[PDB]
């Protein structure tokens, strides 16, 4: 019974703020390497953020400086905080532990006026 | 069993283990890739060393011997018969399961260094000593490691002794021309056009599509002429020394490495460390690698083949 799932996903203007969380169930969620991807109609599923074992993070360079990934080995959920959205930021998120390769159901969010 | 660890050096903070020089930058190319199969600088992740991969940062290209005699010839430049052996001092056994004697250049070129003579026999009680510019084309017909013997070439048209111990230094290249033959991932022909080498380290490629090596970048010197060349090993001599000092054994054919910058804890890029000893990135681009020299690689954790690298 491994299963993820997103929260935290919808609608809000360009330049707020918006944070997903991601609860992992049945997993070795502390030794997993947790990341999260966004996938945008037209696109593939391009990897944003990651957060490995010793909680060092990657981001990439059209993210860096804005989102923030976390976790909680306690209540087993990745978080990720996302601050001054923009346009091009609409797309699908999900979540995903890299490890061990398991997907999740992911959220929508979208940002417009 | 032991686990496996990197030792935590800086870029500048690494030296090349095909050349005595520093590591520069890090650098990959996807385009023009050519077959990978140097002899220096290869060992693999549980300790073992490969081809004529030996420890000493100073034994990187150098040889140690005797002059037997100067070859008579009209051709330009004066140049030396020399005998080979071992670094330690040791005669050289060709019937030893390596590729030439431990150190000997990995690649196709004209090698700039210095030649110097320390008599064995002293005089009222001092031994006399010399040295001069040398070049050593790995090319050369005559350049036969394997059969413990090689052939230099001076400027200096007489000072040079015979039966003598000497040393070779090497400091750079003579040039990168047309005439120089200077290929970076072309074997010399250890026992020259006699026969084919044998025992070499294999083949380093990359498997997964969209993965190419990681190399690490040392430009080398020129005596003159026109252009920039460098040494692309596939660990630095650091690792090399590292790896043999654990002998930690390998769980997987693939290790995630990655390149933190300590400052601020964050994960710039991942890495394969496969356990033949060499990197794989997933990046596309071509050239030197855009990171500060104070990040390092950090060993995270062994892993299957399902793993995908982060995108470079």
């Amino acid at each position: 019974q491994v299963q993820l799932q997103e929260s935290g996903g919808g609608l809000v203007q360009p330049g707020g703020s918006l944070r997903l969380s991601c609860a992992a169930s049945g997993t070795i969620f502390s030794r997993n390497i947790m990341g999260w991807y966004r996938q945008a109609p037209g696109k593939e599923r391009e990897l944003v953020a990651s957060i490995y074992s010793d909680r060092s993070t990657w981001y990439a360079e059209s993210v860096e400086g804005r989102f923030t990934i976390s976790r909680d080995n306690v209540k087993n959920t990745l978080y990720l905080q996302m601050n001054s959205l923009k346009p091009e930021d609409t797309a699908m998120y999900y979540c995903r532990d890299r490890t061990l390769g398991s997907w999740g159901q992911g959220t929508q969010v979208t940002v417009s006026s | 069993s032991k686990p496996f660890t990197l030792p935590i050096l800086t870029l500048g903070e690494l030296t090349n283990s095909r050349f005595p020089l520093p590591i520069d930058v890090l650098y990959t190319n996807p385009n023009e890739s050519a077959i990978v199969q140097c002899q220096n600088g290869r060992c693999t992740l549980d300790g073992e060393l490969q081809g004529t991969t030996q420890l000493l940062p100073t034994g990187i290209c150098a040889f140690r011997g005797k002059v037997t005699q100067q070859v008579q010839d009209e051709h330009r430049g004066t140049h030396w018969n020399m005998t080979v052996t071992n670094l330690n001092g040791t005669p050289f056994d060709p019937t030893e399961d390596v590729p030439a004697p431990l150190g000997t250049p990995d690649f196709s070129g004209q090698i700039y260094g210095v030649i110097s003579q320390r008599n064995t026999n002293t005089v009222p009680n001092l031994p006399a000593n010399r040295a001069h510019e040398a070049v050593i084309a790995t090319y050369s017909p005559k350049f036969t490691p394997k059969l413990g013997n090689i052939q230099f070439s001076t400027w200096e048209t007489q000072d040079v002794s015979s039966g003598q111990p000497t040393k070779f230094t090497p400091v750079g290249l003579a040039s990168v021309d047309a005439n120089s033959h200077f290929d970076q991932w072309t074997l010399p022909s250890y026992s020259g056009a006699l026969t084919l080498n044998m025992n070499l380290a294999p083949s380093v490629a990359p498997v997964f599509p969209g993965e190419c090596l990681l190399f690490f970048r040392s430009f080398i010197p020129l005596k003159g002429g026109y252009g920039n060349p460098a040494i692309d090993c596939l660990m630095p001599q650091e690792w090399v020394q590292h790896l043999y000092q654990e002998s930690a054994p390998s769980l997987s054919d693939v290790a995630l490495v990655r390149y933190v910058n300590p400052e601020t804890g964050r994960t710039l890029f991942e890495a394969k460390l496969h356990r033949n000893g060499f990197l794989t990135v997933a990046r596309n681009s071509a050239g030197p690698v855009v990171a500060p020299t104070n990040g390092y690689f950090r060993f995270d954790s062994w892993v299957n083949q399902f793993y995908t690298l982060a995108p470079m």
